[PDB]
């Protein structure tokens, strides 16, 4: 037979349940294998509700230390003339390059944004770095 | 129990 | 444990509010 | 010494992007409708641009050009829809072809 | 099952049933683990657990359901719409 | 009238990949052009009705 | 006599090892997050059902926890492996016109069965008047994309629920997996991570079937000396 309920328990709950009142004579292929091997969530049919009042998703925006130095980069600078390529899983921006000399600088032991900010920079024009502002 | 007349040999037997 | 882990901060991306051309005007 | 996933992440080049507006970005044209070019330059969906006039000879498919990101996904919420209406796409301009 | 002839309905409704099979959780074969409390729409059934000998104490519908179950022993009382479907 | 041939084994696995779909031969012959389509993008009257 | 011993040695062997088919071994987190595996869509399209998946949003757009994936993708491809080596119909079911090329193929070279186009109703509940009354239908169904093209559940994740034919399924942030038996949370739209799925599934398919040769193979050069 089968019970074509999809709603009421899950494939497995609905055979197991079958096979053991002996409605189905013979246990599907793909019943001993889920036995041994089953799901980390049993697929039972669950109804989508809005979400009233106070109810919130919990899933949080995704943040770093380092995105602080890459808004401010961003702002006094802006992206630069070259263009990312996403498709090296190692590319390094400018502004990354900028990130982890800023960090370097912050071992050091700088304790303010501006100067250890503006310190930044030069290291870079030093190295070769072309760096305009937006002015 | 009440039984169905049951249906004979399809008619239409395509 | 990790440091790779996200911290919770506010959007420093943010951009600033939009202004009307009169804002702060008599 | 398992790289965990939460280290890939803050290394992958698409989070120290960070906001993709108005970032120039290289692309590669993967498929070609007509004049339509469809450009993947590494995020989840692709983008499509309209052949240029002044060089469409060029674009080619495996041609890398150089685009600005306007957005990762164009979404919206229309008046009375319970989740965004996605077209399935990315937003960029076609900027020029990339020469090394 | 639904059908212009009473014969035609009675067959539909009986091959599609068996597609459609609950199984329900009898209490040593006789009655229910516990006493159910439930409103479907506007119908309100309360089912008791019994010990065996009470028989079947409820509405004439349930008696014939509870017989093809297999439930010997239960009380109910419907309250609210006494509609068959619900 | 011309008929179609048993569509499955004794085992009754289908004979076709596209068995599922109800129009092998239909969606057959559409996957078959599609892909000519493609390998010929790759490598870039009258009488007859 | 002969037939529970055979049983025993070929159909109830495999279901006593963690991994018989070392599916373990044909991916990595790394691999996952080369293929574009944890890019979800935007929060605004984000389903209800899927956050128990997402590892956070990044300017607005889910990024889905490959940890999880991994988990998820190794009980999918174990249960495909041993299904296939049971002898399964396997079918694999995409309304994504983009992959439908790509997917009608994979089927084909791994002796599989594909739906890539317009699901007609009934195909799955009324087969027996469809197709025949003794067509046999799917063991197992692989949902490379579980939406249709109007963002909606595929019909057939419901039906084959209805059939109580196990079902595995690639469900983006925007996809209901309640009633998908393995699902496995990961980027249906980028060609690479598709691409993978297709390399994954294909292969894991093509060992199973090698090992039941394999393993009925020595069972029968063994049986006669
Ligand atoms: S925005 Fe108009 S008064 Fe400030
Ligand atoms: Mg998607």
């Amino acid at each position: 037979a089968g019970s074509r309920l999809e709603t009421v328990g899950s494939i497995f709950s609905r055979t197991r349940d079958l096979v053991r009142a002996g409605v189905l004579k013979e246990k599907p292929l793909w019943f001993d294998v889920y036995d041994a091997f089953p799901p980390l969530r049993e697929p039972v049919f669950q109804r989508p509700r809005v979400r009233y009042g106070k109810a919130k998703a919990p899933i949080q925006d995704i943040w770093y230390h380092e995105d602080r130095i890459r808004a401010k980069f961003y702002s006094v600078y802006g992206s630069g003339q070259r263009a990312f390529d996403l498709f090296n899983p190692n590319f390094k921006s400018t502004c990354q390059r900028f990130v982890e000399k800023y960090t370097e600088l912050q071992k050091l032991g700088e304790t303010d944004e501006e100067k250890l900010f503006v310190e930044t920079g030069k290291a870079l024009l030093a190295e070769g770095v072309i760096l305009r502002r937006v002015g | 129990a009440f039984v169905i007349p049951k249906k004979n040999v399809p008619t239409s037997k395509r | 444990s990790n440091e790779d882990l996200p911290i919770s901060m506010e959007n420093p991306y943010k951009e600033p509010l939009k202004k009307c051309i009169l804002c702060g005007k008599h | 010494n398992v790289e965990s996933f939460a280290s890939m992440l803050r290394h992958s080049p698409l989070t120290q992007m960070g906001p993709a507006k108005d970032k120039l970005v290289i692309g590669r044209i993967f498929h070609i409708v007509e004049n339509d070019l469809y450009i993947d330059f590494g995020g989840k969906f692709h983008c499509v641009c309209r052949r240029p006039e002044v060089d469409g000879e060029k674009y080619q498919k495996g041609t890398r050009v150089r685009l600005r990101l306007l957005d990762l996904e164009l979404t919206s919420r229309f008046l009375g829809a319970t989740t965004d209406t996605t077209v399935l796409e990315a937003n960029a301009v076609l900027l020029g072809i990339q020469e090394s | 099952g639904k059908a212009t002839d009473r014969m035609d309905a009675f067959r539909k409704a009986k091959n599609r049933a068996v597609h459609h099979l609950h199984y329900i959780e009898r209490y040593e074969d006789h009655t229910i683990f516990h006493d159910i409390s439930l409103r479907f729409k506007r119908t309100h059934i309360k089912m008791k657990k019994q010990p065996k000998g009470y028989g079947l104490r409820c509405h004439r519908a349930i008696i014939t359901i509870c017989r093809l179950i297999g439930i010997k022993d239960m009380y109910a009382k419907v309250s609210g719409s006494i509609n068959m479907l619900s | 009238p011309r008929q179609r041939a048993i569509q499955w084994g004794e085992d009754g696995r289908p004979f076709h990949y596209l068995f599922y779909t109800g129009k092998q031969s239909y969606y057959s012959l559409m996957h078959d052009v599609y892909g000519m389509l493609l390998n010929l993008e790759k490598h870039q009257v009258i009488g007859s009705r | 006599e002969d037939s529970t011993d055979f049983n025993d040695k070929i159909l109830n062997e495999p279901l006593k090892h963690s991994d018989f088919f070392n599916v373990k071994e044909l991916f990595s987190v790394r691999s996952l997050f080369d293929a574009r595996v944890h890019l979800g869509h935007k929060a605004g399209c984000r389903h209800r059902f899927m956050e128990p998946y997402i590892f956070g949003s990044r300017l607005d757009h889910d990024i889905i926890d490959l940890e999880q994936t991994a988990t998820h993708l190794q009980l999918a491809l174990n249960f495909t492996a041993h299904m296939a080596y049971r002898k399964g119909i396997i079918l694999f079911i995409s309304r994504n016109r983009q992959f439908s090329y790509l997917i009608e193929n994979m089927a084909r070279d791994c002796g599989e069965y594909a739906h890539t186009r317009y699901f007609r109703g009934g195909m799955l509940t009324n087969a027996r008047l469809l197709f025949g009354p003794t067509v046999r239908l799917p063991d197992l169904i692989i949902f490379l994309h579980t939406l249709n093209n109007i963002f909606e559940p595929h019909v057939a994740v419901r039906d084959a629920a209805k059939m109580n034919i196990p079902t595995v399924g690639i469900v983006d942030t925007n996809c209901n997996p309640c009633l998908i038996t393995y699902p496995v949370p990961g980027n249906d739209d980028s060609p690479l991570a598709v691409h993978l799925y297709c390399r994954l599934f294909q292969t894991a398919i093509t060992r199973a079937k090698e090992k039941r040769q394999q393993v009925e193979a020595l069972y029968r050069l063994q049986g006669q000396k």
